[PDB]
């Protein structure tokens, strides 16, 4: 949920 | 002025007294004789009925059936004995709409009425397009320029073996008509390279944002749309994890920058440490997983639903919620305005 | 032996240090030194390489790389080389990122029977996402004919399939997808617990049939003494249901622990009968959707072999007009007039 | 959750 955005 | 009890009302003994409804509004009432005061009063709604009419069948105490008739009211248990004049294909989410208090045939009018862009027409796509198409919504706008291919069988439930090499777009569009010809479908072959792109995007009641082109996609999203005075929804997954939300709405919520919530993947102090970081990155595909993807794509649709019908309020209003699938877990990240925020503040 | 770095692997710098890994096995590491030679190890394992030849590739003490390649192999972070060697080539990365090897999962899946329990919303999401997964025999059972009110849950539907049997278009629709799966059909409601004896052996039983209101209790009894795992999904109204997922011997039956009030004094019984029998379910797609998902998250997973399923010993329930979710315990229970 | 059974 915190590492970059959603794919 | 006649009141009727919903058909999605169900009670049952239990403890001390009994349940009274199903779902989130499902009551636990302690006490017997009031549960049981309950169940006479909501029979005597089972026929369209005026509370005074209503009232002359019960054999209670005129106090206690107004008390359990408020009861039954304030839960939408009864309804305006109007709201179930329905046959229909949209009429099993008529007690859905019921249930929440609302008038089915003013929700449904809403959703005939709505144009809704899906940005990204992937495995998330394909689920909210259909929930959407399905429910109603009278214009679903289509923008992807990817092609099937034998790999998106997976979560991409709209697409055949046969579909291999077609443009999405094309293939979503025909079997959303074969499901709902009562609507209107059009595509748009366009994948966001740069911001500039987000220009071509139609306006509409709502955009769909599933799409993970380039890296930064939701940000160019978010703060174009935040110009443009565009609602959005994001959706998709991170592994394992379901994600859906934020649902941006103009002045009324926070933007996707607001409470800086994401770490931003590429960039550090060290090139060395920096130049491996990228790398590391640009390799990443993410391990999809149908149920995941599905999850994500249902409680969106839900939430676009909601947006547009306005009976009950949108889940990821200020808020990025994710769902697990290897444990029992719901999280949601604050995503609610700043004043300080560079995008959408001062 | 080699070892390599997974695709679904991602970092980004946060806070005092950063962030390794995506989903679940996200993991803040606070100390930015200890973070930096995560990163410096994973850096070896783009390419395949050996435990040792990485040692030397990276520019960080022997104590610290064993660490740091622990940590990687211990989250599965790195997997063996040999489970990076297809159709399904988009479930092996959601299999190796929980340190299965791909291909024994999907062969143990191509190896599998799974018996769908009634084939309305919660069969039509199962049954296609078991399909795609390659699930290798796949048993319909259902006798109902297509309506137009059945296109808002049921996927595989289309308004060209009104009036034709449910069992039969699913079937096409499957086949459509993955033609290297085998479908069966069987034309049959259980109206009678005795219909039961008709539903066929398999590794699992998904149930979602809501007619009668005891069906899941006729299940219940019947795949107990018929040594036969099942799992139950569905909805109540607003609220998504998966859950129990039974296993004969290794979990509590759903009458175990009584999580649930029946449904059906001589005034009041006889109007709480009338009530209850004029019900009728507050369907809504989204809420089918998720728990079908994640009831077919847990078939796969029971099958798969590589992760537990959530909804053992468990009743799961997601609200959709709440940000909730919540289970009930079904552990075995030895005065359970079923399996005590 | 409790007021029957799944539907
Ligand atoms: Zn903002
Ligand atoms: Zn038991």
């Amino acid at each position: 949920m915190r590492t970059g955005n959603a794919n | 002025m006649d009141y009727i009890l919903g058909r999605y009302v169900k009670i049952a003994r239990y403890g001390s007294g009994g349940l009274v409804g199903g779902g989130g509004k499902e009551q636990y009432v302690e006490n017997l004789v009031l549960w049981e005061n309950i169940i006479k009063t909501a029979y005597c709604f089972i026929t369209p009925s005026s509370y005074t009419a209503a009232l002359e069948t019960a054999n209670i105490p005129e106090k206690d059936f107004s008390n359990c008739f408020r009861f039954l009211k304030e839960n939408f248990f009864i309804i305006p004995g109007e709201y179930n004049n329905s046959n229909n294909r949209y009429s099993r989410n008529f007690l859905h709409y019921q249930s929440y208090g609302a008038n089915p045939v003013l929700v449904q009018d809403k959703l005939k009425n709505a144009k809704v862009v899906i940005l990204g027409c992937g495995g998330i796509g394909n689920h909210v397009s259909v929930i959407l198409a399905t429910s109603g919504i009278g214009e679903i706008i289509l923008i992807d320029n990817d092609q099937i291919e034998n790999t998106n069988l997976t979560r991409q439930v709209l697409f055949s073996e046969d579909d291999v090499g077609k443009n999405k777009t094309e293939v979503i569009k025909r079997e959303l008509l074969k499901r709902n010809s009562e609507i209107s479908v059009s595509e748009i072959a366009l994948n966001i390279n740069d911001y500039t792109d987000l220009h071509k995007v139609p306006e509409a009641d709502i955009w769909v944002v599933s799409a993970d082109h380039p890296f930064n996609l939701i940000n160019w999203v978010n703060k174009y749309c935040v110009r443009a005075n565009q609602p959005y929804i994001n959706a998709g997954y991170v592994n394992d994890i379901a994600v859906f939300g934020p649902l941006y709405v103009p002045g009324k919520t926070g933007c996707y920058e607001c409470q800086k919530v994401v770490a931003d993947l590429y960039g550090s102090e060290k090139e060395n440490i920096d130049h491996k970081i990228k790398l590391i990155n640009s390799r990443f595909k993410p391990a999809t997983f149908a149920p995941v993807n599905n999850v994500a794509a249902a409680l969106c649709a839900a939430d676009v639903i909601k947006f547009i019908g306005k009976y009950s309020e949108p889940l990821s209003l200020n808020k990025r919620i994710g769902i697990w699938s290897d444990e029992i877990k719901i999280h949601s990240q604050n995503m609610g305005r700043s004043p300080v925020c560079s995008v959408c503040g001062n």
